[PDB]
């Protein structure tokens, strides 16, 4: 997090920049960072899965 | 004493080559199971998850699961906390090791039952025998505090009181719980927990039978069809004379 | 009509011999 | 039959009924700062919040 | 070993049928039942007795062991 | 091929002669379901046997690879016995160095099985490693330092489950390489039939008379495997081994895998601890010493009905001492178990030979 | 033996054929300290790192046998690069199938040592295995499907590392023997030789001429081996191993073995993943190529000047992405690279091939 | 593992005895404390990661068995780092 | 393969000394030395280059990627 050159995330293994959204923007990586089902409650939490 | 009594055998529909367990039977042992033998025994081997698709639905099990509670953690704290069980947690231990199990049950350890069935000589005779079996003492024999005559008990003295009794419970279906129908379903739920593949290695065998009856006399012609040319072979000596 | 109907046929045949003692058998008395 | 034997095998190295036993998991988000990209382990993965 | 290198043989002479001319179970009750009725009393006289010694022992052994854990044998 | 195809057979050899093939099943049936164990079994003794029954309860088909693996052991010690019982009924040891390497593969299956069993960490796995292991203290002034360099300590325990396991991994592929030099050496002279008397003038190829009988030898072979396996998989097993491993308390009935019965007759019958652990070794080894001890003029016992009787009374016999070694030791199979295990030894280094001498006089030579 | 003693061979071989027995050496010192690392192994991934922790803390003389182990991978390759460059060089590939057993042994070396770096269970490891296997992914519809199966989850956990031990301990043994049949095939034609002419006219026997030049081979492969397991343990190692595995954490500057570094490079330098993935496994089958690329009329590069100098460029440009693996993605590391990849692939499969036409026009062939 | 390393035997035995290690179950089934001895291994300042990080701020002490052997520039690195503290430069802000 | 069927060979005479008989390090440096030095002058011009080129890619590439991350006054 927070690494490579869009601010998002760096990958060391083989030089993959992803920005904020968790999007591939360079290097081999061919798709955007998964995202998992999930749902906001009452007590200000979220649950995944 | 050193005289045996060997357990008779009983007429489980689960018996036969091809017979199945009577999940609604083990259904009800495990009712008997959780509210009666879990506050001495373990089951350390069976899960919530275990349940599914053979006595209780995954709503069911999981509502079951919930009923307890067990430990998890570390938190962010850094602390172990409490929380409902779920599909995968394995059955509470009631003691958190056998020391305490001993001092809780005067010096006589309860086994785990997860395998108590294939455990023991016998099987589920000996388990149903052993449950139904108490009786008073003979004539001449005395037994120390703490101890029961069970005579299919090796050497007659067990450290378990009769656990089981007219009404010890009370079963989901309305089934008369009698003691011997209490000790007949425990034992069917101690035979799935032990053997959960049973079942399935039955329904196995009768295709294996089946194809066995198909290429086992098929190769039998293969081999004769073909020392059919050497059984049949004649032999003549002719030498010059 | 080998895998299909030896696999269909066995499992017939099974689970009548354990008629109403499968877990299929007496599913719909806690079953959307 | 060979298909058969064959196919148990190669399942047999297939997840294990414990791996599939899942479930969800809540996460508390006024635990996580403005800014902060936090990691949980959610099924051997990592899960950024 | 190879065929053609096993050993020296002269004036044999051995006839056979291809295995679709023939019977693959020729008499196979008519004769396959009297050959082992032959093959078995041929030899019951020198395989039975020793199982039967087995099973003599084994009867009496049990049974010995059984009476003498008893209090009236 | 030349192990194979056109391999050149006796005409008439008959069933007892199939299971040398069954036994090369049986090792790769042990392998492969060995291997698929291996992985997901675990050495460490707090996880050894929670490994298993984690196989048997959620490894998809864990239950029958595992079970098919106890099994195939029983199966393969079934198929050894009556190999090598073909082998002395018909004189097949003269074939020396086949026979001897035989010997050797019987030992190193013996070894095998018996660290596999260790493995699950139950009761009788435990005791077992104990017992064998300790064979070695009744050598003199260095067994027990033998022992404990085997074990890796003072007793059985971690170090002595993670080496057995290693150990058991590695020997069946040994196994494997010794059985192939076992068939080299059986290539060279060809195959011992029957009646014992050369068959180089009526040989058949191997291919398809023995190729079909060894497939239909192999039905039989999973047919007997499997229906223990599907209906009855515990009935060759002992309940005690699903007992955790506990040092403190060795069951009051234990005994041994049922193939290893005989033997351990044998040495309980010998209140002597040197006494015993040398008859043990040498039930075995005496196989080595069959070819010396071979009077006839004959090598077969097809035509020699006295040898035939002492061959069928050492079969009971060992039936005898399998059955008492399932006993408790108590009277009267004490004395029986002597008895049987006099006998043994007696059949085999006196009254064969002697019978075999016999036998040539009645023929007048 | 005919493996040894009267086996002709070529009277003028140089040091470059002592690599063959050299490899069969570091097989055997690999079997032999892997069998005794095993006997303390555990492969939980509880108990994985602290077990090898034990081995080199608490078992006598663990840490040489540990440390020999690493190092001898490392020796392994080594030789393994000079084998098959001296392989390249003279057209000792002519020999194809021992030639093409041969690349198999080099991939199935290859998959043994990338499970055997796993077992520690250090984030090398952990990231090793996440990565390597995920180049299955690559496959397109079930490329995902596999990489899972081989898991034994949705992700590198238990069932991962405890199948790779089971898989590490088995294949040093199938490269054993895949390595006597990579010999069988070769003493069917006997050695080539550095001037690529055939020998016949003048062979000697293999002993006492090689087994003197192998032995004294044998010393100095232990010198080096041991000047690293005794002066510099370290010194080929990643310091990150050290360090537990952590799911949730790669360490930023990870780097594979520096075996593999130039196939990391390769496959690195393609903005592709399929791209990658594919000259990855082509860097390493193009051995296989090789024999059909000989344009050349004579065999060995002994007489050929050209094709001598593009070698000596593959080996620099070997090098070059060697070093290029170990540096991060960064300009101009990403360029140089880049051209290092493209020459290698052009080298092989364009300059060397076109090289062998114009040296046979030179000599009027 | 101190033992002729740089402490004899009844040194070590001495530093053992100075902290006190859970141990059992007894006899009870319950867990107790007890001097430690040679077997036992150096005590863990914490029970676990989570509580480690939330004594110090969230960051995580590593177990120091292997730092020198798990760190490029070994002891130099250490040293350094060790005697290398000083105040930050001009335009770099650190969070408490 | 096997001596006695290898090739046909006719008209060579080969002469050879015991071992016992002669030195195993005749003229070690007074030839060995100056042999060296032919071999090493013989490839130096088909070995060499390639990793004098190696070289002077390694330190440019090196000295480069230092120089870029060095501030760039903004
Ligand atoms: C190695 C050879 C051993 C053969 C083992 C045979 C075996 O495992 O049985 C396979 C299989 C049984 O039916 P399944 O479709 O697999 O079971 C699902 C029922 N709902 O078929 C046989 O028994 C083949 C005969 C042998
Ligand atoms: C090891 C200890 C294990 C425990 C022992 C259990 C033994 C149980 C007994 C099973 C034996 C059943 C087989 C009986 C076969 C009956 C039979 O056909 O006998 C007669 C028949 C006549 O044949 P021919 O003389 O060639 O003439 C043919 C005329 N047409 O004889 C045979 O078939 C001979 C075959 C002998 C092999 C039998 C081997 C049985 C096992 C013995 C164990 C081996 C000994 C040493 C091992 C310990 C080390
Ligand atoms: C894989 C990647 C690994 C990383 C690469 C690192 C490479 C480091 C370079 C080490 C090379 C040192 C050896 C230099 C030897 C110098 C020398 O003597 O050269 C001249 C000399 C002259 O011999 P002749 O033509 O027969 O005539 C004899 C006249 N009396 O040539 C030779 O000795 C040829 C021997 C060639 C073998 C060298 C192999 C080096 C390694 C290469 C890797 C192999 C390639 C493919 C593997 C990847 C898959
Ligand atoms: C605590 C009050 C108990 C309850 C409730 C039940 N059991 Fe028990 N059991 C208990 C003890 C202390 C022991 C040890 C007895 C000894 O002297 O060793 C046992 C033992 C058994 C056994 C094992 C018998 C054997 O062959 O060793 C069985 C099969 C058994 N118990 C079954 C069982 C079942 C099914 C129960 C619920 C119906 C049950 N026990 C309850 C203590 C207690
Ligand atoms: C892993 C175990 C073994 C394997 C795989 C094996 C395999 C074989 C095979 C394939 C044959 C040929 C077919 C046959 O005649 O059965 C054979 C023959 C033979 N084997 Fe074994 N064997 C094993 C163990 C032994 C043992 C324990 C002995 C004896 C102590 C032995 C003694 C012999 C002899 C003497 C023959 C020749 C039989 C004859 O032609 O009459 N074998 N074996
Ligand atoms: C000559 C071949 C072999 C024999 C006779 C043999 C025998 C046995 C026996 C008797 C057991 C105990 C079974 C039980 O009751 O649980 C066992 C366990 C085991 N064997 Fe083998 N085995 C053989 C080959 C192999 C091989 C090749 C491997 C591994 C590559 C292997 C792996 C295992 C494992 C992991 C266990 C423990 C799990 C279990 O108990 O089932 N075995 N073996
Ligand atoms: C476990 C690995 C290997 C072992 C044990 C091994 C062993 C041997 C041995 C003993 C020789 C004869 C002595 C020598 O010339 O060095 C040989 C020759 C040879 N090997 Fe390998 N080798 C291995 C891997 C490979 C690889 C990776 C290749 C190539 C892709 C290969 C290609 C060859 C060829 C072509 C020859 C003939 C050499 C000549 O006569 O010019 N080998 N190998
Ligand atoms: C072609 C032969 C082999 C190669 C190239 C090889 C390579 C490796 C490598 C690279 C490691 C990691 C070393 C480290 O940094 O810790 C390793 C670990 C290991 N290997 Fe092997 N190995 C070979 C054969 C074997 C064999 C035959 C066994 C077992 C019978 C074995 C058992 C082990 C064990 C237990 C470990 C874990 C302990 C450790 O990390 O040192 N290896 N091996
Ligand atoms: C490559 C080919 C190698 C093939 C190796 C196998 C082989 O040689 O196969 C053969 C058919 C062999 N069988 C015989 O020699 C044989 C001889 C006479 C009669 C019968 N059967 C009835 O009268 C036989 O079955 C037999 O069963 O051996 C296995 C034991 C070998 O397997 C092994 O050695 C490993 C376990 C491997
Ligand atoms: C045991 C007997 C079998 C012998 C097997 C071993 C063998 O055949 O030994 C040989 C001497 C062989 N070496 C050669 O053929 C050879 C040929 C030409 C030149 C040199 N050396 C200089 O010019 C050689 O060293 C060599 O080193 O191979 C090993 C790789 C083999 O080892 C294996 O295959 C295993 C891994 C086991
Ligand atoms: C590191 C490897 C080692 C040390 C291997 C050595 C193997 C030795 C032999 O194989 C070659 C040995 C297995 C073989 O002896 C010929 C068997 C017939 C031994 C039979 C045997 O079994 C027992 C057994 O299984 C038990 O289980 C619960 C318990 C036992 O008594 C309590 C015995 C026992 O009293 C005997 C004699
Ligand atoms: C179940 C068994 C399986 C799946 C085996 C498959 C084996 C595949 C190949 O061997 C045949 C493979 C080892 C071989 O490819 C030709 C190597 C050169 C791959 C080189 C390689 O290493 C890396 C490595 O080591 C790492 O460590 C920390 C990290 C890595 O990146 C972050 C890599 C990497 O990016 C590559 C390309
Ligand atoms: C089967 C019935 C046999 C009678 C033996 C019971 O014995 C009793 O068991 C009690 C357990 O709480 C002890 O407290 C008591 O002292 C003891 O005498
Ligand atoms: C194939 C016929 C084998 C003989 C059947 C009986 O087998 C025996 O049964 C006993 C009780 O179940 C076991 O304790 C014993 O280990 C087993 O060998
Ligand atoms: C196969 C022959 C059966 C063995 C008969 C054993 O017989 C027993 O021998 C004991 C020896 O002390 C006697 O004390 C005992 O009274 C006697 O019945
Ligand atoms: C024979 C001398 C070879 C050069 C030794 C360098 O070796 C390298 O050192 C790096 C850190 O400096 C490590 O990260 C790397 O894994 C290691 O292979
Ligand atoms: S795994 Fe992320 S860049 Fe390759």
């Amino acid at each position: 997090a927070n690494a490579g050159d869009f601010g998002g995330y760096y990958c060391p293994c083989h030089g993959s920049h992803y920005d904020a959204s968790g999007r591939i923007r360079k290097g081999p990586a061919p798709l955007n960072l998964e995202v998992p089902s999930y749902e906001f409650t009452s007590d200000d939490m979220v649950i995944v899965g | 004493s050193d005289l045996e009594l060997h357990p008779p055998s009983y007429p489980w529909s689960h018996r036969g080559l091809l017979s199945s367990l009577d999940h609604t039977s083990i259904r009800r042992g495990f009712q008997v199971y959780k509210q009666v033998c879990s506050s001495c025994h373990s089951m350390d081997y069976v899960a919530y998850r275990h349940l599914v698709g053979v006595c209780y639905t995954e709503d069911e099990a999981k509502a079951l699961a919930e009923e307890v509670e067990v430990q998890d953690g570390p938190n962010e704290d850094g602390e172990m906390f409490m929380r409902p069980g779920k599909l995968s947690d394995y059955f509470p231990k009631p003691y958190p090791n056998p020391e305490a199990a001993r001092a809780a049950n005067n010096g006589a350890l309860p086994p785990d039952l997860s395998y108590i069935v294939r455990a023991r000589h016998g099987g589920e005779d000996y388990v149903f025998s052993l449950l139904t079996g108490y009786c008073e003492p003979p004539t001449g024999v005395s037994l120390r505090e703490g101890l029961y005559f069970n005579p299919y008990f090796p050497g007659q003295a067990i450290g378990m009181a009769p656990p089981i009794y007219n009404e010890v419970l009370e079963f989901d279906d309305g089934t008369p719980a009698t003691m011997s129908q209490v000790a007949k379903d425990v034992c069917t739920f101690l035979r799935w927990a032990a053997e959960p593949e049973h079942d399935h290695r039955k329904r196995m065998g009768l295709k294996m039978l089946l194809m066995m009856g198909l290429l086992l006399p098929l190769v039998y012609a293969m081999k004769r069809h073909k020392w059919s040319v050497l059984k049949s072979r004649k032999l003549a000596y002719r030498p010059p004379k | 009509f080998f895998e299909r109907a030896f696999d269909q046929g066995a499992d017939a045949i099974y689970e009548h011999i354990n008629e109403g003692k499968l877990w299929k058998h007496i599913k719909h008395k806690y079953e959307k | 039959a060979a298909k058969n034997v064959v196919s148990q095998f190669v399942s047999s190295m297939s997840a294990s009924a414990d791996v599939l036993a899942m479930s969800k998991i809540e996460i508390k988000l006024s635990d996580i700062p403005e800014g902060k990209n936090m990691a949980f382990k959610w099924r051997g993965k990592p899960l950024f919040v | 070993r190879q065929f053609g290198h096993l050993t020296r043989v002269r004036h044999v002479i051995t006839y056979s049928l291809s295995p679709f001319e023939q019977r693959a179970f020729p008499h196979y009750f008519s004769k396959g039942i009297p050959n082992v009725l032959r093959r078995t009393r041929a030899c019951i006289l020198r395989v039975a007795p020793p199982f039967v010694a087995f099973y003599l022992v084994y009867t009496w052994g049990t049974q010995e062991f059984e009476k003498s854990k008893r209090k009236n044998p | 091929n030349n192990a194979f195809i056109d391999l050149p057979a006796p005409s008439n050899i008959s069933s007892w002669w199939n299971f040398g093939s069954l036994l090369g099943i049986c090792l790769i049936l042990q392998i492969l379901t060995g291997l698929f164990l291996a992985m997901h079994y675990t050495s460490d003794t707090t996880t050894a046997f929670s490994s298993v029954t984690h196989i048997c309860r959620d490894v998809n088909y864990g239950w029958i690879i595992r079970y098919m693996h106890a099994n195939g052991a029983s199966m393969f010690f079934i198929c050894l016995y009556m190999h090598v019982g073909r082998g002395l009924y018909y004189g097949s040891y003269t074939f020396l160095e086949t026979w001897n390497i035989g010997v050797i593969l019987l030992l190193t299956v013996m070894a095998t099985a018996f660290m596999g069993y260790v493995l699950p960490w139950g009761q009788m796995s435990f005791w077992g490693a104990t017992v064998i292991t300790n064979l070695l203290s009744a050598i003199p002034y260095i067994g027990t330092n033998l022992v404990e360099w085997i074990w890796g300590g003072f007793s059985v325990d971690k170090a002595t489950l993670t080496r057995f396991f290693a150990f058991h991994f590695i020997l069946p592929f040994i196994i494997m390489a010794i059985a192939m030099v076992h068939l080299l050496f059986l290539h060279e002279t060809g195959s011992n039939n029957p009646t014992g008397i050369s068959s180089d003038v009526d040989k058949i190829p191997f291919h398809p008379y023995y190729t079909i009988k060894d497939i239909l030898g192999a039905l039989l072979l999973i047919l007997a495997l499997m229906l223990l396996v599907l209906f009855a998989p515990d009935l060759l097993g002992d309940p005690d081994n699903y007992t955790p491993a506990n040092p403190l308390n060795t069951p009051p009935h234990i005994k041994p895998e049922w193939y290893f019965l005989f033997a351990y007759a044998i040495l309980r019958s010998i209140p002597n601890k040197l006494g015993g652990v040398l008859a043990l070794a040498f039930s075995i080894l005496i196989l080595a010493l069959i070819p010396l001890l071979h009077t006839s003029k004959q090598r077969s016992m097809m035509f020699r009905p006295l040898s035939q009787c002492l061959f069928w009374a050492l079969v009971a016999d060992l039936l005898t001492l399998t059955w008492i070694g399932g006993q408790p030791v108590e009277h009267p199979y004490i004395t029986i178990g002597q008895l049987a295990s006099v006998l043994y030894f007696l059949l085999i280094l006196v009254l064969m030979p002697t019978a075999g001498t016999i036998e040539n006089k009645l023929l007048k030579w």
